[PDB]
DNA sequence: AAAGTGCATACCGAACAAAGATAAA
DNA sequence: TTTATCTCCAGGCGGTATGCACTTT
C-alpha cells in the first residue's frame, strides 16, 4: 500500500514544513511518489521548483495537467528513487534510472563535500520496506555514491514509530540499541521536524483506491503516529582514518560487536585484531570492563580510527573481502 | 520407538568402554545412574547387557551375577544375549558340570534355542567357541551342520551371467605374481601408514638467506606446537576422567581409542593444510571426527591380528589375476574370494552423530586454544606477548550468521616465503596401488583397511543401509560384481601430454586451453576502490584455480611410472561414481587426456577406422553427418593430425581449435604411431575409445511408453542418418526468433548466431523432468554468460526472451512422455501426503528409496567458543518433504534404469573377455574391440525393457502402501492412481538390435 | 525456602544489492 | 498471502531470556 496526502490542511501544513525557511528559500526540492498532486499543487501554491518522481504511468498525465500551463517549475519525471543506480547491471529500464542520467536532465552539477546543500529529497519511505530501504541509503552515502556522490543532499522522509525508536536509541540501553543507529546517528542529525496520525494519510492499494469498512478497520490495526524525519548528512564523517575505502571494515566491527550483545569490548576486539586490546583500551580512556552496549556511536569511531593508526604492526584487521558472500 | 539424545550418547560410552578396555568405568557409571531415581528411566536392557558382555570376557563371575541382579531387580526379561554371556564366562572360568546343567535348564524353562546363540551378530568367533566349549560340558557333541555356498541369482536379466554351462573367456592382468604381491604389500603400507608426501611439481624456488631463515623459523614454531598439543591433550583427558568418576557423560573412552602422538599428528596435519580463507567451525568438526574414527578402524585391525588373515588370503587370491598363475576352475572375482574360504570381517559401530559432533568441536577448540605464536616474526623479540594462531570471527550472510576460524595473517606470509616442496595427501584420496578388494558385501569391500560404504549418503542416514541389509543376500550379487569388475581396470598416465601441460602450466600458463596462470601475471575514492575490488576477486579466482590444478598433476607426476586401480561405489539411486576425488577420469578434460589402459591390444583389421573416428567425434566439427562422412573428413585432415602429432606446440596448430582440447591430442599421436608402423594392424593401442548415447532419458522414455514417433525421433529404429531433437528444437526458435527480429524488437537483434545446440540442450532435457521456468532461466543465463562474443548488458533480457521460446518450442513436443511423467509425479504426491517415502526396486533387483524429510526443529551443541547447528538426518520421526519427493521421482526413477543398462552391458562385456569402463552413459574400451560391445549394448536394452518395467513398479507400490487400510478414503485414492497405467504403442524392440545410432 | 540443572519454545539480527513466471502452501 | 523453483557427485545460523520440572543446599 501507498500513502499519498489526502486533505487540503495538511498540503498546507507539510508544504510549510517543507519550505520554512524564509532565507534562500529556493532549492530544486525532489519529490517523490506524488500519487494525485495534492502535495505538488500545495507546493507550487507556495512558490517552489518541484521534480516530481513518480513510479506509476497512471498518475503521470494526471499532474502532466496541473502543472502544463506552468513553464519549467514543474517537471515530471517516470522514474523510482529507491530504484536508482541497479547493481546487477546491464540495461536500465525506464522503471529505473542511473543518478548520472538524472542529474543531467536537471542540470545539476557537482558540488564538493565541505561546501553547501544542493539539493533537498522529500517524501515518504516505504511502507514495508524501512529496513532495507535504510541500509541501501547507508551504504550509498558511506561510499559516496548515487544521490550523496553529488553532494550532501537533505532528505526528509515520514517513517514508521517502531523503526524510529530504533533509529535513535542510545547507550541508555532501551535494548534497541544496533548498528543502524550507531551509523546513521555517526552520519547524520535527524529530527522530528513534524507528526502525524497515520489515519491521516490516504492510502491507495496496489489493487486500486482502498475503500470499505476494511480501510477503517485497517485504520486501528496500524494506527501509530508517523514522523516525518529530518537528515542531512554531517560534514565532519570522513576523516583522515575513516575514508570511502575503509567504511567495509568498520561496518564488520560494528556487526561483531553487536554479535554478541552482552560481552565486552576486550573480547570482541580480541577476536579481531591482533593487536594489544589493553593498550588500545588504554588510549581510548574507558575501563577494561567496559561492554559494548555501553559505548557511544562517537566511541565506535574514535576505537576504529585508533585502531587504523597504528603504524608499529603491518597487519591490522583480520578482516577480508573472503570474508563476506559465504 | 526411538531412542534419545542421552539414551544414544549412553549406549555409546558403554560401547567404547568394551573396545578402550577400562571396565571399572563403566561399572562405576552404571551403578550411579542405576542407584538414582531420576537417571534410572534411562538405562535400558542393551546397557546391561554391554557391561555384562564385557565382565564375561574378562572372566569375572561375581560382576556378571551383580549385574544380572541389576537387571531383574529393575525390570524386563533378560534375553538370549544375557544368557549366552552368562555361558561364555561360565567356560571362562572353568565352571562346574552341575551350574552349567542348571543354567541351560533354566534357560530351556524360558524357551528359546541354542543355534541363535551362535548366529547371535554381537558375538565373535572366539565368543562362539568358547560358549561352545562350556555347552559341550552337558552334552558331549554339539555341532552346526555346513552349507553349500550362497545359490546363484535366478532371475530373468542375470540367469546368463551366473550358468555355469557356457563358454568363459574371463580376461587376466599382465604382471607376475611376485609384483602384485609386492604392490600388495607397498599398498598395505601406505594405508598403515594414513598419509602419503608428493614432491611438489610447482617451479623450484631458488634457495636464498630468507627462504632458510623461513624455514628455521617454521620448524621451531611446529615444535613449539607440538608441545604444547601434547600437555593439552593430557590436560584434557585428566579433566574428562575426573567427571567420569563424579558420575556424569563424558568423552574419556572415546579419547582414550587412540595413541597421543597420532592424534597430536593429525592436528598438525589439520594445521598445515588449513586455507588461507579460513573454514567454518561445523565443516571443521566433522573432518575431525571422521578422521579419528578412520584411523581407530585401521589401528583395532592392526592390533587384533586380522591384518595376518588378509594378507593370507589376498597373497593366495592373487593367483586368479595374475598370468602366469592358474585356477582349478575359472570363475568371477566375488566367487573365487568366497570359494578360498572368506575371513570374517566385523563391521565397526558407527558413532551417533551427536557424539560425532561433540569430539570434533572438542578436538578444534583444543587445536585452536593450545596453538600460540610469537607477535612479531620478522623482528626478534620485538614483544614477548604471544598471539593465537586460528581466530574466531563472524561472517554474516542476510540474517544468518557464521563462525570461522581464520589462520593469523603472518603465518599465510611465512608458509607462502617458505614454499615448502612436500605435498601430503591422505591414503583415502590417492589411488590404489594393488588390485581393489571385491565387493562381497555391503559392509566390506574397496580399500584394504579403510572403511568405505557402498551407497554415498550424509554422515548421520542409515536407512538406505539398512534397506540393503535386510534384502535377500542373492539380490546385490549382480550390482556387486559389476562394481568388482569396474574396480579391476588397470590404468597408466600419458607421459608426452604430461610434459607438454607441464611445460605450459610452470611457466606461464594457457588459459585458452584450460592450463591455468601463475598469480604473478595477475591484473593490477570510488574509482580506485571498484579497481581494488575486481583485482582482488579476479585473484581469488585464479589462485583457487591454479592450486586445484598443482595438487591434480602433482598427484599425476606421482604415478608416473606405476600402474594404479580406482575403487568404485554408487549413490542411492545406483549410478557409479570412482572412490578417490582427486584424480580419475571422471573430471575434466586434462583428466581425462592424462590417464591410458596399461593393457594394451592389436588394433585388427577395424581399429584405424575407429580411432579416426573416435578422432572425429572428439573433434566436435562434424556431428551429424553418417559414419562414412567422418572417416571421408578424418582422411581429408590426415596431414593436419600428422603435424599435430609431431608438433603439437611449435607448429600449424591444428587440434588447439577442436571442441575437446587435449583429447584430440592423444588421439592424434596414437594414430600418426598406428599409420607410420609397417603393419598398421599389428599395432598396440592403449588409447580408450569413447561411445556415447543420445537422449538417453527420452531413449528411455521411448523405451517404457514404446511409443513410435517418440522412438524414431531418438535414433530407437534403423536409421540412416542420426536424428536429434535439439537440433529442431533449436530451429524452431531460430524461426520464431527471425520473425520478431524482422518485427523490430531490439533482443533479438542482439542474439542473432548465438542460439546453437548447447545453449537449449540441458533445457530441452530437463523439460520431460518436470523442470520450471525459473530453472530453465538459469540454465540458458548460464550459458549465455560464456559465449564471450554476446554483449553480456542483455543477458537478463536474453534468457527471459528465450525461456518462453523454448517452452513455446513443446505445446505438443512429447504426448506419451509427459504422460508417464504426471502418472508417476501424481503418484509420488499422493504417496507423499499419507507421510511414507516412496521405494521402489530395479530390474537388477537393488531397492531404492526417496529420503526427504521435513528440517529437525533445533539441534545445538553447547560449549565454550560456540553453539553448532547441525541437521539431524537421522530421525526418521520427521515428516516427508512433499515438495522435494513429487520433484525427484522421475530423475531417479531413470537414472536407476540407466545403471541398470550399465550394470548388464558391463557383465556381458566381461564375459566375453573385455575391459569395459563407463561413464554414466559413456561406453569406454580398446580400440579393436569396439564393434563387440555395441552389439550387446542393444541386446541388453531389449531385454531390460522386455519385462513390463511400469507394471511391476506399480504393483509393488500398490502391494507396499497400499495394504494399510488406516486412511480408507485415500487408500482408494492411491489404489485408483495407481492402478490405471500409461498403455503401451506399438514398437518393436527388435528394431533396436539393427539401429546403428542408438549408441554413437 | 531457596537454588541449581537441563530442556522446551520464541524472537532478535531482517547487511543493501531492479526486474519476472508457476503452484504448493 | 507466502515461498521455493528437476536430480546427483554427503550439509547444518548463533545469541538472549523465558518458563517448567525436579533435584539439591
Ligand atoms: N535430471 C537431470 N538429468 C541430467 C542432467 N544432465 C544430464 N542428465 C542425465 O544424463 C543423461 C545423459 O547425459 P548427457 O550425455 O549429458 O545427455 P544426452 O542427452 O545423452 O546428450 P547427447 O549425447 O548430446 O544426446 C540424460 O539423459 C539425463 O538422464 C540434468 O541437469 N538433470
Ligand atoms: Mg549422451
Amino acid at each position: 500500500f501507498k500513502r499519498y496526502v489526502t486533505d487540503r490542511r495538511l498540503a498546507e501544513t507539510l508544504a510549510q514544513i517543507y519550505l520554512g525557511k524564509p532565507s534562500r528559500p529556493p532549492h530544486l526540492l525532489l519529490e517523490c511518489n506524488p500519487g494525485p498532486g495534492i502535495l505538488t499543487q500545495a507546493l507550487l501554491e507556495a512558490g517552489a521548483k518541484v521534480v516530481a518522481l513518480e513510479s506509476d504511468k497512471t498518475f503521470i498525465p494526471h499532474l502532466e495537467s496541473l502543472g502544463k500551463n506552468l513553464d519549467g517549475k514543474l517537471r515530471v519525471i517516470h522514474c523510482d528513487f529507491f530504484k536508482l543506480d541497479p547493481r546487477s547491471g546491464g540495461v536500465i529500464k525506464p522503471p529505473a534510472m542511473s543518478s548520472r542520467g538524472l542529474f543531467k536532465n536537471l542540470g545539476i552539477e557537482a558540488v564538493p563535500w565541505t561546501a553547501d546543500i544542493p539539493l533537498k529529497v522529500v517524501g515518504m519511505f516505504p511502507s514495508r520496506g524501512e529496513k532495507r530501504a535504510l541500509w541501501k541509503l547507508a551504504y550509498d552515502l558511506y561510499s559516496c555514491t548515487s544521490i550523496y556522490k553529488f553532494g550532501r543532499i537533505e532528505v526528509n522522509m515520514f517513517i514508521g514509530e517502531k523503526e524510529f525508536q530504533k533509529l535513535m536509541a542510545d547507550p541508555g540501553n532501551p535494548d534497541l540499541y544496533h548498528v543502524l543507529s550507531v551509523i546513521w546517528q555517526l552520519a547524520c542529525e535527524i529530527k522530528v521536524l513534524h507528526m502525524e496520525p497515520w489515519s491521516s494519510f490516504d492510502i491507495y492499494t496496489r489493487k486500486g483506491p482502498l475503500e470499505n469498512p476494511k480501510r477503517r478497520e485497517l485504520l486501528d490495526q496500524l494506527q501509530q503516529k508517523l514522523y516525518l524525519i529530518q537528515m542531512i548528512p554531517r560534514q565532519n564523517l570522513f576523516t583522515k582514518n575513516l575514508t570511502p575505502m575503509n567504511y567495509n571494515i568498520f561496518f564488520h566491527l560494528l556487526k561483531h560487536c553487536f554479535g554478541r550483545r552482552s560481552a565486552t569490548v576486550i573480547d570482541h576486539l580480541r577476536s579481531l585484531t591482533p593487536l594489544d586490546a589493553r593498550d588500545i583500551l588504554m588510549q581510548i580512556g574507558k575501563q577494561e570492563d567496559e561492554k559494548v552496549v555501553n559505548m557511544h556511536p562517537q566511541d565506535f569511531k574514535t576505537l576504529f580510527e585508533t585502531i587504523e593508526r597504528s603504524k608499529d604492526c603491518a597487519y591490522k584487521w583480520l578482516y577480508d573481502e573472503t570474508l563476506e558472500d559465504r | 520407538a526411538q531412542l534419545s539424545g542421552q539414551q544414544q550418547r549412553l549406549l555409546a560410552f558403554f560401547k567404547c568402554c568394551l573396545l578402550t578396555d577400562q571396565l571399572p568405568l563403566a561399572h562405576h557409571l552404571l551403578v550411579v545412574h542405576h542407584g538414582q531415581r531420576q537417571k534410572r528411566k534411562l538405562l535400558t536392557l542393551d546397557m546391561y547387557n554391554a557391561v555384562m558382555l564385557g565382565w564375561a570376557r574378562q572372566g569375572a563371575f561375581k560382576e556378571l551375577v551383580y549385574v544380572l541382579f541389576m537387571v531383574k531387580d529393575a525390570g524386563l526379561t533378560p534375553d538370549l544375549l544375557s544368557y549366552a554371556a552368562a555361558l561364555q564366562c561360565m567356560g571362562r572360568q572353568d565352571q562346574d558340570a552341575g551350574t552349567i546343567e542348571r543354567c541351560l535348564e533354566q534357560m530351556s524353562q524360558e524357551g528359546l534355542k541354542l543355534q541363535a546363540l551362535f548366529t547371535a551378530v554381537l558375538l565373535s568367533e572366539e565368543d562362539r567357541a568358547t560358549v561352545l566349549k562350556a555347552v559341550h560340558k552337558v552334552k558331549p557333541t554339539f555341532s552346526l551342520p555346513p552349507q553349500l555356498p550362497p545359490p546363484v541369482n535366478t532371475s530373468k536379466l542375470l540367469r546368463d551371467v551366473y550358468a555355469k554351462d557356457g563358454r568363459v573367456s574371463y580376461p587376466k592382468l599382465h604382471l607376475p605374481l611376485k609384483t602384485l604381491q609386492c604392490l600388495f604389500e607397498k599398498q598395505l603400507h601406505m594405508e598403515l601408514a594414513s598419509r602419503v608426501c608428493v614432491v611438489s611439481v610447482e617451479k623450484p624456488t631458488l634457495p636464498s638467506k630468507e627462504v632458510k631463515h623461513a624455514r628455521k623459523t617454521l620448524k621451531t614454531l611446529r615444535d613449539q606446537w607440538e608441545k604444547a598439543l601434547c600437555r593439552a591433550l593430557r590436560e584434557t583427558k585428566n579433566r574428562l576422567e575426573r567427571e567420569v568418576y563424579e558420575g556424569r557423560f563424558s568423552l574419556y573412552p572415546f579419547l582414550c581409542l587412540l595413541d597421543e602422538r597420532e592424534v597430536v599428528r593429525m592436528l598438525l596435519q589439520v594445521l598445515q593444510a588449513l586455507p588461507a580463507q579460513g573454514e567454518s567451525f561445523t565443516t571443521l568438526a566433522r573432518e575431525l571426527s571422521a578422521r579419528t574414527f578412520s584411523r581407530h578402524v585401521v589401528q583395532r585391525q592392526r592390533v587384533s591380528g586380522q591384518v595376518q588373515a588378509l594378507q593370507n588370503h589376498y597373497r593366495k587370491y592373487l593367483c586368479l589375476l595374475a598370468s602366469d598363475a592358474e585356477v582349478p576352475e575359472p570363475c568371477l572375482p566375488r566367487q573365487y574370494w568366497e570359494e578360498l574360504g572368506a575371513p570374517e570381517a566385523l563391521r565397526e559401530q558407527p558413532w551417533p552423530l551427536p557424539v560425532q559432533m561433540e569430539l570434533g568441536k572438542l578436538l578444534a577448540e583444543m587445536l585452536v586454544q593450545a596453538t600460540q605464536m610469537p607477535c612479531s616474526l620478522d623482528k626478534p623479540h620485538r614483544s614477548s606477548r604471544l598471539v593465537p594462531v586460528l581466530y574466531h570471527v563472524y561472517s554474516f550472510r542476510n540474517v544468518q550468521q557464521i563462525g570461522i576460524l581464520k589462520p593469523h595473517p603472518a603465518y599465510v606470509q611465512l608458509l607462502e616465503k617458505a614454499a615448502e616442496p612436500t605435498l601430503t595427501f591422505e591414503a583415502v584420496d590417492v589411488p590404489m596401488l594393488c588390485p581393489p578388494l571385491p565387493w562381497t558385501s555391503p559392509h566390506s569391500g574397496a580399500f584394504l583397511l579403510s572403511p568405505t560404504k557402498l551407497m554415498r549418503t550424509v554422515e548421520g542416514a542409515t536407512q538406505h543401509q539398512e534397506l540393503l541389509e535386510t534384502c535377500p543376500p542373492t539380490a546385490l550379487h549382480g550390482a556387486l560384481d559389476a562394481l568388482t569388475q569396474l574396480g579391476n581396470c588397470a590404468w597408466r598416465v600419458n607421459g608426452r601430454v604430461l610434459d607438454l601441460v607441464l611445460q605450459l602450466f610452470q611457466a606461464k600458463g594457457c588459459p585458452q586451453l584450460g592450463v591455468p596462470a601463475p598469480p604473478s601475471e595477475a591484473p593490477q575514492k570510488a574509482e580506485l576502490r571498484r579497481e581494488l575490488a575486481h583485482c582482488q576477486k579476479v585473484a581469488r579466482e585464479m589462485h583457487s584455480l591454479r592450486a586445484e590444478a598443482l595438487y591434480r598433476l602433482s598427484l599425476a607426476q606421482h604415478l608416473r611410472d606405476r600402474v594404479f586401480w580406482l575403487p568404485h561405489n554408487m549413490d542411492f539411486r545406483g549410478r557409479t561414481y570412482p572412490c578417490p576425488p582427486h584424480f580419475n577420469h571422471l573430471g575434466s578434460d586434462v583428466a581425462r587426456a592424462l590417464l591410458e589402459f596399461a593393457q594394451g591390444r592389436p588394433l585388427g583389421p577395424h581399429g584405424l577406422d575407429w580411432l579416426k573416428i573416435h578422432l572425429v567425434n572428439l573433434t566436435g566439427l562434424k556431428k551429424r553427418e553418417p559414419l562414412r562422412k567422418r572417416l571421408a573428413f578424418a582422411e581429408e585432415v590426415m596431414d593436419d593430425i600428422l603435424d599435430s602429432a609431431d608438433q603439437p606446440l611449435t607448429g600449424r596448430k591444428w587440434w588447439m581449435g577442436a571442441e575437446e582440447p587435449w583429447q584430440t591430442l592423444a588421439c592424434c599421436m596414437e594414430v600418426a604411431n598406428a599409420v607410420r608402423a609397417s603393419d598398421p594392424a599389428a599395432y598396440v593401442s592403449h588409447l580408450p575409445v569413447h561411445q556415447d548415447g543420445s537422449c538417453n532419458g527420452l531413449q528411455h522414455y521411448a523405451a517404457l511408453g514404446r511409443d513410435s514417433v517418440g522412438a524414431a525421433s531418438v535414433n530407437l529404429e534403423p536409421s540412416d542418418v542420426p536424428q536429434d531433437v535439439y537440433s529442431g528444437v533449436a530451429a524452431q526458435v531460430e524461426v520464431f526468433r527471425r520473425q520478431d527480429a524482422q518485427r523490430g524488437m531490439r533482443v533479438a537483434q542482439v542474439l542473432e548466431g548465438f542460439i546453437t545446440r548447447k545453449v537449449v540442450k540441458q533445457t530441452v532435457m530437463t523439460v520431460v523432468y518436470g523442470v520450471t521456468r525459473y530453472g530453465g532461466r538459469l540454465q540458458i543465463e548460464k550459458r549465455l554468460r560464456e559465449l564471450s562474443d554476446f554483449p553480456q548488458e542483455f543477458v537478463w533480457e536474453a534468457s527471459h526472451y528465450l525461456v518462453r521460446q523454448v517452452f513455446k518450442s513443446l505445446q505438443e513436443m512429447f504426448s506419451g512422455t509427459r504422460a508417464i511423467q504426471h502418472w508417476l509425479t501424481e503418484s509420488a504426491r499422493l504417496i507423499s501426503h499419507m507421510g511414507s517415502v516412496v521405494e521402489w526396486v530395479t530390474p537388477l533387483g537393488v531397492p531404492v528409496i526417496q529420503p526427504y524429510r521435513l528440517d529437525s526443529k533445533v539441534k545445538q551443541i553447547g560449549g565454550g567458543i560456540q553453539s553448532i547447528t547441525y541437521t539431524h538426518n537421522g530421525d526418521i520421526s520427521r515428516k516427508p518433504n512433499t515438495r522435494k519427493q513429487k520433484n525427484g521421482f522421475p530423475p531417479n526413477f531413470i537414472h536407476s534404469l540407466d545403471s541398470s543398462h550399465m550394470m548388464l552391458t558391463a557383465l556381458h562385456c566381461y564375459r566375453k573377455g573385455l575391459t569395459f569402463v563407463s561413464v554414466h552413459d559413456c561406453y569406454w574400451t580398446h580400440a579393436a574391440d569396439v564393434s563387440v560391445m555395441n552389439q550387446v549394448c542393444r541386446e541388453q536394452f531389449v531385454r531390460l525393457h522386455s519385462e513390463p518395467i511400469l507394471q511391476d513398479l506399480s504393483r509393488f507400490l500398490v502391494k507396499r502402501f497400499c495394504s494399510e487400510p488406516q486412511k480408507i478414503l485415500e487408500a482408494s485414492q492411491l489404489k485408483e492412481t495407481l492402478q490405471a497405467v500409461p498403455k503401451p504403442g506399438a514398437f518393436d524392440l527388435e528394431q533396436v538390435k539393427r539401429s546403428t545410432y542408438f549408441f554413437s
